[PDB]
């Protein structure tokens, strides 16, 4: 019959472990650009002469 | 007989008195239980109460974590004479004898 | 308890009775921790 | 090793390479340190970053 | 059909989901439990696990405190073949059918 076994508080440590592969590798090398138009348009030049 | 040892790995008989339970996942792995277990607080255990503490820990470490035990206790709560949940625990005693 | 090589160990000389006895003891209380099981790799049983 | 079991949550397991072949000879099979064990272990460490 | 509510008086459905149990005294009143019960942690309870969560809390509150249920689970742990307590739950689940 301890006088303080019933009243104890479980306190954690300041230690959190990440276990998820939240890595963005291919997004990390793409030369991110701020386009604000409605669709990207460029020109592809085929042949025919 | 019954040969249970406490199922936490390094905390079998703690000197601090508070046998801390490992967290279970009781509701087919959607919940968590996360209990403790104080020892003797109203005297000592007189050789029956060792055997009953030996069996309360067995129904609490292993049975609620199990998925086939909970489906049996689910069906008892669907009986024709089980309401007012203190007759639930007296309906299963008649099943256990 | 002193901290010989980081491990905290008591000494706690016991109770004497007969003017030349000097019973001592020594002991500690350990625990090991393996946070973040990502980094760990094992090869189980190779040959010998 | 904790509350977390490797059956429910498979993100709490080690990278292992078991060098005990199931059907090689009989009576102590025991594959003996092939050089590609260590880069078949290194592939599993590279996923969990 | 079991009509059950959380037995703690004002803490029925908490905000965080950490439903904290009130401590009941087990083993003929000689030692304490002080459990909690975390709610949905690996999904939701999909309209069938509301009935299993209904019965785990009933066997955790109104059963282990009761003095006839703990003697009913003691007599199962005195038979033949009830060793290695992963099989204690198997001989108890086949008696509850």
């Amino acid at each position: 019959a301890k006088l303080n076994l019933a009243v104890l508080n479980n306190v954690f440590s300041e230690l959190l472990t990440q276990e998820i592969n939240r890595s963005a590798t291919f997004l990390g090398l793409l030369s991110k650009y701020p386009e604000r138009k409605s669709n990207i348009q460029w020109g592809v030049g085929m042949g025919g002469t | 007989p019954l040969v249970y040892t406490p199922a936490v790995r390094g905390g079998a008989n703690p000197a601090s008195g508070s046998y801390l339970l490992d967290p279970q996942y009781v509701n087919s792995g959607v919940d968590i239980l996360q209990a403790t277990y104080g020892y003797n607080i109203n005297g000592t255990a007189n050789a029956d109460q060792l055997l009953q503490r030996d069996a309360i820990l067995a129904i609490l470490e292993y049975a609620l974590k199990d998925t086939a035990f909970v489906n049996a206790i689910q069906a008892v709560a669907a009986g024709s004479g089980v309401t007012t949940p203190a007759s639930f625990v007296s309906a299963c005693v008649t099943k256990l004898t | 308890a002193f901290s010989a090589n980081g491990v905290y160990t008591l000494m706690r000389q016991l109770a004497q009775t007969s003017l030349y006895v000097d019973n001592f003891v020594v002991g500690c209380i350990p625990q090991l921790q393996l946070t973040t099981r990502k980094n760990v790799g094992v090869i189980k049983n190779i040959k010998v | 090793y904790a509350g977390i079991s490797s059956a429910t949550y498979p993100l709490w397991n080690v990278s292992e390479v078991d060098a005990w072949d199931a059907n090689a000879t009989g009576t102590d099979k025991r594959q003996a340190l092939k050089t590609d064990f260590m880069l078949e272990l290194d592939r599993k460490i590279r996923y969990r970053p």
